[PDB]
């Protein structure tokens, strides 16, 4: 049922000049600079503003439209820069020998040096977002199509902004509407995902397939018919894919094999572009569309048929788990934080899956041999995933403090987890120590043995071997699967598992990735860093409400600095403080993942092939022997590969040199916040305030040092920005020079 | 006053270094701010350094 | 409630129709941002300078002082030809005038501190032309209207000279289009 | 008000169209005035009306006559846009449109505060509607002519893009499509 | 102009950004028209 | 004195820097077609570079053995433009900002909106103060001698000692 209240909130600027109107605590106005920071920190903490779940839900729904508007403006900007300020068309004509660029700088204070020589007569910043490859796969062949997409984006942005306003101020849904989770799932599965995938199949078959087939055969872009020509003149299509002569009769009569020319199961890669076959991508999306449209008929809405989510959950209980999933349905229909926690965990995990899948099965034409794009996309999507996972921990902890009740959770799975939190955390503590010693300890062994002139005592491929035999065995299964356990597939899902060296131009797109001792060792580092990040976040959640040290922790809240210097000292016991610490470990963990990727690809995958067939890798296979000591990482990775960024001054890569130094600065500045405390700073401010009072220039809003918690927040935010931007600059300067 | 002198030195010393980095990075070392240490050179001359 | 000169806008609160030159013209409501007394003083002063400057531009095309330094019949070019030391003497003398005329009260905070101080009124009427109250009231409006006109004229004169590098009259006699 | 829309007998009269304004025959099927203020929409309607009417007449007169100088020189109206962007003539028109629109910013804000009626600038130099009844009559004509001109201009520009003929060139020949 | 809107335009961050942007523009425009002033020319 | 320095117009290293910079730009220029936007951009950089080097040559700024301008900041008037004149300009501007800001702060303290007017500026009041900054040196000097600049030590809070 549609349930709404009309004309709820007037539209005027009255409250815009009343900062902190939304909070009882903040509405009174500042006495102190602390108020200014609190205003920003509390702006989107909607459940701290009101107790009404209906009011909270309405703000959220409307804020979501706001986010979508922002995303459409950003998307529109990308298309517009493509149309107006790029070498897209030139690249379209000669994609092997032109670098993509869609940002051009104005000539002020000498910055026009940044307009690099990217080819096609063009000068601009070389982009690594993969937009050109995306647009090629979509069948876009001219700037007019980009312009029109940009305009459509501005229209969508305005429509989202209207809907946000409308659904808050004019027609706000009632709580009962939001709690229709069965209806929401049916629509998001069948409607959003199902019809989305079906719609995209439609584009693929009717636009992408023909245009890309003509491009790959070597037809000049300007000589290719416009998309609508393929729709109106079926003969144009049937020339390329003969099954179009038979029309839609095979579909309705279940003679689907007739369409096996444009719906394929090839595997491998297009040899011309080094990307997945678009006929496979078309079939993928059709299959996905069918499964999703069926999936979205599972739940009961307005008719007798379907499942109750509550009934499913309530049935799943066994002899080890008490009341089982009883009470979870109530949690997940009354707590936005509980929903956010799950959804961040999955969205983050998915981003990480996307990183891996896109490098190994490159879905776009000319992606694989655009090394800057491959490196950028993997790295970007790994970071987004990491941040989302830490967010899941934050919102799981906020739920435990604010939304958990004992009465709702009597002897269910949630209750039973917290009743053995000591067993969980103690074991995770142990597994982290075990992993730490038997992963990082092996590198230290190796450093020591090599320094002592005992290479024969090292863990290495040529001494004491640690072969990843299980991974090696899986690689073999995947390489022999085509025509066996996958009989109707022609080639491997990925050449990373084994098989041919695919090359485009004379650049290697993808080839088998051998796994040896160096690969075994770095995989156990990843296991280690992920387990520790989990430890910190899990501990935050399970001890959010109380511990042996602080029995009433929940009353202190989610975000508080400590409970004083007693009981030995209680700094950083809060759930928030576990997120703080978890961010550093996520940073540590993902830094090593992207370093592993960068080095392994350059050493063992990327490079040139001769006509004879002699592979020349970017770092010449040094990974196996260098990546088994810390000295090898310091010297052969950091020191060696930093040569590009560090020698960039006076060239078009000079921006990266500047960002590299700037990012080192922001990182170091973070340490001022992390290592100090506000007692020092508040005292310093007292002397400075004395000088202002003396000269009759002291503010009425009294200066305060940052709160204890804000000090920590500022510290970790500068640590991450500095740390991540350093690697960004390092990576881009390097890969743009050699790739 | 110690706070003032520290801020004064900090803002301007870091500032000049960053001016110099940006202008050298964009390929114009001739735009650098380069102050001769003439007071120290004068003290060297007072002890008999002829160079200056 | 409406402006007289812009009839679709509410009258600016500080324009009461009393001051000379007031037809309620302030569509950007500048008289709400800035002090009206200071604005009025500034308007008259800009006007008086531009009245002199307009006459200056013309007379300098024909009449000159002795010497090749005080030649040049284009006024904007004459600025860079004449002795720089002379321009400093004018500047510093204007500075002294500004200080004395305003009795050392030279900012919006203090210029109208005395209640008797009125915008533009320095008590300068040697010949006693404004002895008659009624005539003086007319002259107050004429001063402002002529000042306003001279401001726009001098704006022209300058931009015309930048475009042509000819005198005011030279351009009219030898009118060359764009 | 008449309950059922006059223009659409199968639809209710829009809730926020009260019947009193000129042009109102209950035509708002998409329900814009449910969410947006009618005063804002009418302000916009009349601005489009008045710009279009000037445009319609401009297209007509430009094809029948131009000013007798080579700077002008007959071209098709649609092409003239790019001609006079280059000369700077189009920037001149933009200069004074900006000026009037920045002023209008204050007019529109005061309208939304209820101090001004949509479309009113009190502009009637010749005094053609001193009587209320003639004014209301002319309100309807302004809307009707303005609404017509809005579409008409759409015709002119599109038909040119297709036919590559002027308004009167096309009426002289009138060749059908393929 | 609407008083509530004008009050919003008077808030510290809005005036902060506008004023810094104008100042920044002035410096940019000086350097665009008179570039490379290492010293006062005299 | 400054025997370790030389005028930049007499410097062979300074001239070689011009030559080498231009030579690089002309190589970059040869990659593009005459008349193209890229070509014109590089030409503008060449002109701007030439203008800069010639400006410094005609100025009488001294050059080191590196062939780069070195500035003298000891007070001698033959190098006034290198530091003293910029310094006076900075002090005049910075003193203005400080003085008008101090004036605004004091004005709002004499109201009921002492705190509100810090986060929501009274813009008319602010512009009045900002407009009055041009004689801040004299204002500040008179305020000092009047005894209105400073509070007494006994009227400002201090901690225990
Ligand atoms: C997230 C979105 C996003 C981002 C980061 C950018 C960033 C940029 N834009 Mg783009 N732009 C965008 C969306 C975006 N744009 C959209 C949606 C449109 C369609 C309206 C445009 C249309 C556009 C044009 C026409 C131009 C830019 C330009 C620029 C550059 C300079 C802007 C500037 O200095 O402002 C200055 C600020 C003012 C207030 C003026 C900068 C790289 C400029 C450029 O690339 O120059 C070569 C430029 O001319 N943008
Ligand atoms: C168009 C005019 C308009 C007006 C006059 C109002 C007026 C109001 N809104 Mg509404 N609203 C609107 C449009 C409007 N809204 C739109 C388009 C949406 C969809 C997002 C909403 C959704 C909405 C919600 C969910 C809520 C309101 C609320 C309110 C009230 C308080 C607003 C306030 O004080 O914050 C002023 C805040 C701003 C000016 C900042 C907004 C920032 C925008 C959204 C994003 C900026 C882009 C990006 C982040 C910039 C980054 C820069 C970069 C450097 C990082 C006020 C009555 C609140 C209320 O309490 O009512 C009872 C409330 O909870 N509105
Ligand atoms: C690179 C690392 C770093 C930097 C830059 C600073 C900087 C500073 N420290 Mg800190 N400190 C550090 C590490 C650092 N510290 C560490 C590791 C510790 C151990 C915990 C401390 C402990 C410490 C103590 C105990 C004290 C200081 C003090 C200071 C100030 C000294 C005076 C000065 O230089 O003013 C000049 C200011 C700077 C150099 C700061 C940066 C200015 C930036 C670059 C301006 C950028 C503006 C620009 C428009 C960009 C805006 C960004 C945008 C997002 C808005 C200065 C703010 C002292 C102080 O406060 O004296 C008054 C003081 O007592 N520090
Ligand atoms: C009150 C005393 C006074 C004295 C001693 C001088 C003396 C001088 N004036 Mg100055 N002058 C004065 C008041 C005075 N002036 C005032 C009040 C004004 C503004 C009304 C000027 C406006 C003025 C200009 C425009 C010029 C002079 C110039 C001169 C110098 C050359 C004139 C000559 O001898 O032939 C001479 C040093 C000339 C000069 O500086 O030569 C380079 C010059 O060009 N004067
Ligand atoms: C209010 C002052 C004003 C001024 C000084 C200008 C000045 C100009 N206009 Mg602009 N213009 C204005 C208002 C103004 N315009 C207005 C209100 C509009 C309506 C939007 C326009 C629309 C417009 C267009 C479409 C074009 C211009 C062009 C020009 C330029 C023509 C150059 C030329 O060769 O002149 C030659 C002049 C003559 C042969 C003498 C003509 C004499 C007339 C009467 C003008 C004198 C008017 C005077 C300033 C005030 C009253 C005089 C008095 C006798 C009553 C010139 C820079 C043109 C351009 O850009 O050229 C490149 C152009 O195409 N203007
Ligand atoms: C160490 C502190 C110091 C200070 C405060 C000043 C201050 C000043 N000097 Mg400098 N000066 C200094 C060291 C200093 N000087 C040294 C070591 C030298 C020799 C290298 C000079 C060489 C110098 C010259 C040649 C001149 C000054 C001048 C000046 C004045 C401008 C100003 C009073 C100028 C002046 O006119 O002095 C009155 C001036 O012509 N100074
Ligand atoms: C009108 C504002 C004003 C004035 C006159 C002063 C004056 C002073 N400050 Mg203070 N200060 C200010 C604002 C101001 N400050 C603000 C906003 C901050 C927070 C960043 C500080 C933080 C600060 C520190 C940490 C220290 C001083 C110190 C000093 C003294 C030495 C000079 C200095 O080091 O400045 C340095 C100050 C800065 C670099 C901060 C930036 C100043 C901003 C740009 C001014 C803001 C202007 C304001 C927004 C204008 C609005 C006016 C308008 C509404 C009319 C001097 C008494 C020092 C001292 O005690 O020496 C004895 C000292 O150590 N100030
Ligand atoms: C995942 C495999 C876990 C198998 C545990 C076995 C398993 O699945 O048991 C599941 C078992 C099932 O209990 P029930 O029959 O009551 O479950 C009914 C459900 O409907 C309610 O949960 O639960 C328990 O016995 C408690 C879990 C103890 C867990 C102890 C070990 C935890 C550490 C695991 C270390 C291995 C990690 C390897 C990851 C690759
Ligand atoms: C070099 C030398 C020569 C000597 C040069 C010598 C004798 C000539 C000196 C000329 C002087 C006396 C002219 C005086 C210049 C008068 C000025 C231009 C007045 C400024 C008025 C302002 C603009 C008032 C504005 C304002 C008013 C309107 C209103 C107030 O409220 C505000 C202020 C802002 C004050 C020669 C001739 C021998 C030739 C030889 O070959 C070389
Ligand atoms: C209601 C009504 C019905 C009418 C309904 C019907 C569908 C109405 C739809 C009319 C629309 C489509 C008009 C569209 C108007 C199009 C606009 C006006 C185009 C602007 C072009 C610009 C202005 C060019 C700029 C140019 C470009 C882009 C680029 C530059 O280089 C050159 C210039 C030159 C500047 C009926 C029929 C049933 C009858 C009944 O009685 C009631
Ligand atoms: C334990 O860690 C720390 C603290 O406590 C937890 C601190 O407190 C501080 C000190 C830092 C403070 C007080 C924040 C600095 C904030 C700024 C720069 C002031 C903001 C001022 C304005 C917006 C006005 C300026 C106006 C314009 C430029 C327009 C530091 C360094 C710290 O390590
Ligand atoms: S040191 Fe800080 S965080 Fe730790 S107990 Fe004391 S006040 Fe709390």
């Amino acid at each position: 049922k549609v349930l709404i209240d009309r004309n709820v909130v007037p539209t005027n600027f009255e409250k815009w000049s009343k900062p902190g109107h939304f909070s009882r605590s903040l509405a009174k106005g500042p006495k102190t600079t602390t108020w200014i920071w609190n205003l920003h920190a509390d702006a989107h903490d909607f459940d701290s503003h009101t107790n009404s779940l209906e009011e909270i839900s309405r703000k959220i729904f409307s804020a979501h439209f706001g986010q979508l508007a922002v995303i459409f403006i950003w998307l529109s900007g990308m298309y517009f820069h493509g149309a107006k300020f790029s070498n897209y068309v030139a690249w379209l004509n000669n994609p092997i020998n032109i670098k993509p660029s869609a940002q051009v700088v104005w000539p002020i204070i000498g910055q026009e040096i940044l307009n690099a020589d990217v080819g096609g007569g063009f000068q601009g910043i070389q982009i690594t977002s993969g937009l050109f490859q995306l647009w090629r796969a979509s069948g876009i062949t001219n700037e007019m199509q980009l312009y029109v997409t940009a305009i459509g984006g501005l229209f969508m942005a305005s429509l989202m902004l209207f809907a946000g306003w409308f659904h808050y101020h004019k027609a706000a849904p009632k709580l009962e509407w939001f709690q229709n989770v069965e209806s929401m799932l049916n629509h998001h599965l069948a409607g959003l995902l199902g019809l989305g995938s079906l719609g995209w199949t439609g584009h693929l078959i009717h636009v992408s397939l023909p245009i890309n087939k003509l491009l790959d055969s070597g037809i000049v872009p300007a000589q290719i018919p416009l998309p609508h020509e393929f729709i109106l003149n079926r003969n144009l299509m049937s020339e390329l894919y003969p099954s179009f002569n038979k029309g839609l009769l095979p579909f309705f009569t279940l003679n689907w094999n007739e369409y096996n020319d444009f719906l394929t199961f090839k595997g491998g890669l297009n040899p011309v572009t080094g990307g997945l076959w678009l006929t496979d991508i078309a079939h993928h999306h059709l299959a996905i569309a069918v499964i999703f449209i069926i999936a979205g008929h599972m739940y009961r809405t307005n008719w007798s048929i379907g499942h109750s989510l509550k009934e499913i959950l309530d049935a799943h209980k066994g002899p080890f788990t008490g009341e089982g999933h009883r009470g979870l349905f109530e949690i997940l229909t009354t707590s936005w934080h509980a929903q956010l926690a799950i959804n961040l965990a999955m969205l983050g995990s998915l981003s990480i899956i996307v990183a891996h899948h896109m490098y190994a099965m490159p879905p776009y034409p000319y992606l694989a041999t655009d090394y800057p794009t491959q490196l950028s996309l993997f790295t970007h999507h790994m970071w987004i995933g990491g941040f989302c996972i830490v967010g899941a921990g934050a919102h799981a902890a906020i739920f435990m403090v604010r939304d958990y009740s004992p009465a709702q959770n009597y002897n269910n799975l949630l209750d039973r987890v917290i009743r053995h939190r000591d067993a969980i955390i103690s074991h995770l503590n142990w597994v982290c120590i075990f992993l730490g010693f038997h992963s990082f300890g092996l590198y230290i062994h190796n450093d020591t043995m090599r320094a002592l002139g005992r290479p024969q005592d090292m863990f290495s491929d040529v001494a004491i071997q640690l072969q990843p035999i299980f991974a090696q065995w899986i690689q073999n299964c995947h390489s022999i699967a085509p025509g066996n356990t996958a009989p109707n597939v022609l080639a491997t899902t990925s050449y990373v598992f084994g098989g041919d060296i695919i090359s485009v131009g004379n650049k290697i797109a993808i080839m088998p990735m051998s796994l040896g001792t160096a690969d075994f060792m770095v995989h156990h580092i990843h296991a280690f860093t992920i387990h520790v990040t989990a430890l910190i976040l899990l501990k935050g959640v399970l001890f959010a409400r109380n511990s042996r040290l602080i029995p009433d922790k929940a009353n202190l809240g989610f975000r508080f600095p400590c409970d004083g210097p007693g009981r030995g000292g209680t700094c950083q016991v809060s759930g928030w403080d576990h997120v703080f610490l978890g961010l550093f470990w996520m940073y540590n963990s993902l830094s090593i993942v992207i370093f592993h990727f960068s080095w392994k690809m350059q050493s063992d995958v990327w490079g040139t092939i001769s006509s004879s067939g002699d592979i020349s890798h970017i770092t010449r296979g040094n990974f196996a022997q260098s990546a088994i000591t810390i000295n090898g990482w310091l010297r052969d990775f950091l020191w060696a590969q930093a040569s590009q960024v560090i020698q960039s001054y006076g060239s078009s890569s000079s921006a990266y040199g500047l960002m590299f130094l700037g990012a080192h600065f922001v990182w170091a500045f973070s340490l001022m916040f992390l290592f100090s405390g506000r007692g020092y700073w508040q005292e310093l401010i007292e002397s400075i305030v004395w000088a202002h009072n003396k000269l009759k220039v002291a503010p009425s809003i009294q200066p305060r040092a940052l709160s204890i918690t804000q000090g920590r927040a500022v510290g970790v935010a500068h640590y991450l920005l500095g740390g991540i931007a350093t690697t960004w600059a390092f990576f881009l300067a390097r890969i743009i020079a050699i790739g | 006053h110690l706070s003032w002198v520290s801020l004064f030195l900090g803002f301007h010393t870091l500032g000049i270094y960053v001016h110099n980095d940006v202008v050298v990075a964009f390929g114009s070392p001739e735009k650098q701010i380069l102050i001769e240490p003439v007071f120290a050179q004068w003290i060297q001359a007072a002890s008999g350094k002829a160079l200056y | 409630t409406k402006s007289l000169s812009v009839p679709f806008l509410e009258r600016p609160k500080n324009l009461d129709g009393t001051a000379p030159g007031d037809v309620g013209f302030d569509p950007l409501y500048i008289s709400d941002l800035l002090d009206i007394q200071w604005l009025r003083e500034s308007e008259i002063k800009h006007g008086r300078i531009c009245m002199l400057a307009a006459v200056g531009f013309i007379v300098q095309e024909f009449v000159h002082l002795p010497g090749e330094v005080f030649s040049n019949k284009v006024a904007i070019d004459a600025l860079f030809q004449v002795p720089s030391g002379g321009l400093w003497q004018i500047f510093l003398f204007i500075g002294l005038l500004e200080f004395v005329m305003n009795k050392g009260k030279m900012t919006p905070l203090d210029m109208f501190s005395d209640p008797n101080r009125k915008p533009g009124d320095f008590g300068f009427d040697p010949l006693g032309l404004g002895k008659d109250p009624q005539a003086r009231k007319r002259y107050e409006v004429a001063e402002i209207k002529n000042g306003r006109l001279a401001m726009l004229a001098v704006g022209g004169f300058i931009h015309h000279m930048l475009l042509t590098h000819q005198g005011v009259v030279e351009q009219l006699t030898h009118f060359r289009s764009l | 008000k008449p309950k059922w829309s006059k223009a659409l007998p199968f639809m209710l009269w829009p809730q926020n169209l009260d019947g009193t304004m000129a042009g109102d025959v209950g035509f708002d099927p998409f329900g814009f005035t449910n969410v947006f203020d009618v005063k804002w929409m009418r302000e916009a309607e009349l601005k489009h009306c008045r710009i279009a009417m000037l445009a319609a007449l401009g297209f007509i007169v430009q094809e029948l006559w131009t000013f007798p100088y080579p700077y002008f020189s007959k071209v098709p109206p649609v092409l003239a846009h790019d001609v006079y962007v280059k000369t700077g003539g189009m920037s001149q028109i933009l200069l004074f449109v900006i000026f009037f629109e920045v002023i209008s910013l204050f007019a529109v804000s005061q309208m939304m505060e209820g101090k001004r009626e949509p479309g009113v600038f009190h502009f009637d130099p010749l005094g053609l509607a001193k009587d209320p009844d003639t004014f209301r009559k002319y309100e309807w004509s302004e809307l009707r002519n303005g609404r017509l001109a809005m579409i008409a201009v759409g015709g002119f520009i599109h038909q040119y893009w297709v036919t590559k003929q002027g308004i009167f060139e096309q009426l002289a020949n009138f060749r059908p499509l393929s | 102009m609407n008083k509530d809107l004008l009050k919003y335009l008077s808030t510290a961050p809005v005036l902060g950004v506008i004023w810094i942007a104008i100042t920044a523009a002035i410096i940019v425009e000086f350097n665009r028209l008179y570039p490379d002033a290492l010293f006062f020319p005299l | 004195e400054f025997n370790n320095l030389i005028p930049c117009k007499e410097s062979k290293i300074f001239n070689k820097r011009l030559e080498s910079t231009i030579k690089k730009l002309e190589n970059k220029l040869s990659k593009y077609e005459v008349g193209s936007s890229s070509y014109l951009a590089i030409k503008n950089t060449i002109n701007k570079t030439n203008n800069r080097f010639h400006k410094y040559m005609e100025s009488g700024v001294l050059c080191g053995k590196d062939g780069l301008p070195h500035l003298i900041a000891d007070g001698r008037w033959s190098h006034a433009g290198e530091f003293v004149i910029p310094s006076l300009l900075f002090i005049y501007i910075s003193g203005w900002i400080g003085w008008v800001g101090r004036g605004y702060l004091s004005a709002i303290k004499n109201t009921n909106k002492a705190i509100e007017n810090e986060i929501i500026i009274d813009v008319p009041l602010a512009l009045k103060f900002m407009s009055s900054g041009f004689i801040w040196p004299l204002s500040a000097l008179r305020e000092y001698t009047k005894g209105d600049l400073l509070m007494k030590d006994s009227e400002v809070t201090i901690s225990p000692r």
